[PDB]
């Protein structure tokens, strides 16, 4: 019996169930979100462990279908997405411990209770607290003791787990015909489709870097910059030719600089832009918020949002003993219903979040035409890029002009430009080498090129040789500093957010030539641009059916991946930092050390 | 079906009526209402009774 034409039916029928049976689940979670309260909690577990085992079995029959003759694309990949064997092919002790080193840890993670030694029944969390001693700190020694702190009590009973947890996964790689698990988390960085279109796991290895290397004298210019700053607040503590201090960066582990920007202001006189005042005067309530920034994907040239979403979907005020999650959420609960979970305030970063939410909304609602296993992004750097790119336009001052929610008269000059372009590129560039060599450790720890002592000091090493951060006090092997983090111990591939960035600004100077706009990228605005509506639409509705080489064919120009925008776009920055550190030597070397 | 009010739209019960009209050689029984006009007395005029 022929086995291709069988297969329409088999995947119509499993499609036909989980349908309703996730739409059921995902109603679960935003009743057990929207509402907190334990009568939410057992119908939601029902909900999802019913959905589960309902899916193993139809991913237990999708072994017997011979995928080698099926020539048509989508249901090949439909096939293969449902072949996936997941972790259900270990022994029962193996499988049982996986679940019970991720369950461990996951709660050790969030255990995290550091108290100072002079006075020990004070501990802090990775919560407010803890983690505001270094929010905005004008001091040496409460940063590197709590940094220590948190890379202690934490840092030190988590290499225990991780190692076995590397050791395990790459043994299920290998059992899943995989060299090693880079390659999984590679795998959605692949397709081999059409000729011309045909992509693999090991080309991205390579390609990462090679795009990374055009915007490290940018990088090395910023860096000086904000050493020459720091030893402008911080004297005698920074060597002007090394590098900056670990706990200085502004964060818990310094992955953006967003907290350095008050530290390192390029010129005070000249304020940011802000129009919370231009609300809160003119009485935009939530609702008002809304429905003003609804009116930007109709100028696009989207199509105007469904009724129902405002009543399914609750805004703002959770107000009374009936308590929500604050967690910005946009749920797309399947047989067409979206709903929102946020907690709307009057705030600049407000109308941006509300923009980037209801621009995740409108990608959900444009690749709805693809089927329900299909209802997806190619890769995991499309959705934000989308979702970026609104809050982006929204942050241009010229569409708050527009909409009258800025005075006309505005005499906006280079310097307050520069200004904002410097707090955006202290964000959006610099935690790009961050990113790039997290990834390459993970990539190189689990590809088993180093041994388990050769973990943390090449870490360190490549760490300064890239970045540009020391150690504040030498660390031994007990130590695990990359453990101690979100995105390392709950199993996170942490690769979306250097592709995505890079997708962000591509995507905007696509529109941007497809705006008919000439100027800076910075000031670029695609409001009533409805040619840049369609040229979006073309590739929003794709989904998971076209390939991501072909997903970058109705936008950008090329699918090539080259850091063109990027240096575009933060060019007067670039200009005017080249004029700032004539004499500060532009970048570092990684000799030098605060303990030494 | 799984039909619910927090569906889309689309996704909703529709309740749908399909009218036939069939000829056959034997004599109609369904037809539409026929307009009746008032009658006017001692006028000449032309009737349709």
């Amino acid at each position: 019996s022929t086995i291709e034409e069988q297969a329409k039916t088999f995947l119509d029928k499993f499609n036909h169930e989980a349908e309703d049976l996730f739409y059921q689940s995902s109603l679960a979670s935003w009743n057990y979100n929207t509402n907190i309260t334990e009568e939410n909690v057992q119908n939601m577990n029902n909900a999802g462990d019913k959905w589960s085992a309902f899916l193993k079995e139809q991913s237990t029959l999708a072994q017997m279908y011979p995928l080698q003759e099926i020539q048509n694309l989508t249901v090949k990949l439909q096939l293969q997405a449902l072949q996936q064997n997941g972790s259900s092919v270990l022994s029962e002790d193996k499988s049982k411990r996986l679940n019970t080193i991720l369950n461990t840890m996951s709660t050790i993670y969030s255990t995290g209770k550091v108290c100072n030694p002079d006075n020990p029944q004070e501990c802090l969390l990775l919560e407010p607290g803890l983690n505001e001693i270094m929010a905005n700190s004008l001091d040496y020694n409460e940063r590197l003791w709590a940094w220590e702190s948190w890379r202690s009590e934490v840092g030190k009973q988590l290499r225990p787990l991780y190692e076995e947890y590397v050791v395990l996964k790459n043994e299920m790689a290998r059992a899943n015909h995989y060299e090693d698990y880079g390659d999984y988390w590679r795998g959605d960085y692949e397709v081999n489709g059409v000729d011309g279109y045909d992509y693999s796991r090991g080309q991205l290895i390579e390609d990462v870097e090679h795009t990374f290397e055009e915007i490290k004298p940018l990088y090395e210019h910023l860096h000086a910059y904000v050493r020459a700053k720091l030893m402008n607040a911080y004297p005698s503590y920074i060597s002007p030719i090394g590098c900056l201090p670990a706990h200085l960066l502004g964060d818990m582990w310094g992955r953006f600089w967003t907290n350095l920007y008050s530290l390192t202001v390029p010129f005070g006189q000249k304020p940011n832009i802000d129009v919370t005042d231009a609300m809160v005067d003119q009485a935009w309530d939530a609702q008002r918020i809304f429905k003003e920034a609804e009116k930007f994907f109709v100028s696009v040239g989207l199509p105007n949002m469904t009724q129902g979403f405002w009543e399914n979907s609750m805004l703002t005020d959770p107000g009374n003993v009936q308590k929500a999650v604050c967690h910005p959420t946009a749920w797309d609960l399947g047989k067409g219903d979206f709903r929102i979970l946020m907690c709307t305030k009057v705030t600049m970063d407000d109308f941006l979040t509300a923009h980037h939410e209801m621009g995740h909304i409108q990608y959900d609602m444009a690749y709805a035409a693809q089927p329900f296993l299909l209802r997806n992004g190619a890769n995991e750097g499309f959705h934000e890029a989308v979702g970026e790119i609104m809050s982006l336009s929204a942050a241009t001052p010229k569409h708050l002009k527009s909409i009258g929610l800025l005075s006309p008269d505005f005499q906006e000059d280079n310097e307050t430009e520069i200004n904002f372009l410097l707090k955006q590129a202290l964000t959006i560039v610099g935690t790009l080498p961050f990113t790039y060599m997290l990834e390459k450790w993970r990539w190189m720890v689990f590809k088993g090129e180093i041994p388990k002592d050769q973990w943390m000091k090449k870490w360190w090493e490549m760490k300064r040789e890239i970045v540009g951060v020391v150690e504040p006090v030498p660390h031994d092997e007990t130590y695990c500093d990359p453990a101690s983090l979100f995105h390392v111990s709950n199993d996170y591939s942490f690769i979306r957010y250097y592709t995505r960035t890079l997708y962000q600004f591509q995507f905007q100077e696509a529109l941007c030539q497809a705006a008919k706009h000439e100027g800076p990228l910075h000031k670029c605005d695609i409001s009533n641009s409805t040619e840049a509506g369609q040229k979006l639409f073309n590739m929003l509705r794709l989904g998971k059916s076209e390939p991501w080489t072909l997903a970058l064919e109705n936008v950008v120009g090329a699918k090539n991946m080259n850091v063109r925008p990027l240096l575009n776009y933060f060019e007067p920055l670039f200009t005017w930092l080249k004029d700032q550190n004539k004499n500060s030597f532009v970048g570092w070397s990684t000799d030098w050390s605060p303990y030494a | 079906y799984g039909f619910q009010p927090t569906y889309g739209v689309g996704y909703q019960p529709y309740r749908v009526v399909v009218l036939s009209f069939e000829l056959l050689h034997a004599p109609a029984t369904v037809c539409g209402p026929k307009k009746s006009t008032n009658l006017v007395k001692n006028k000449c005029v032309n009737f349709n009774f």
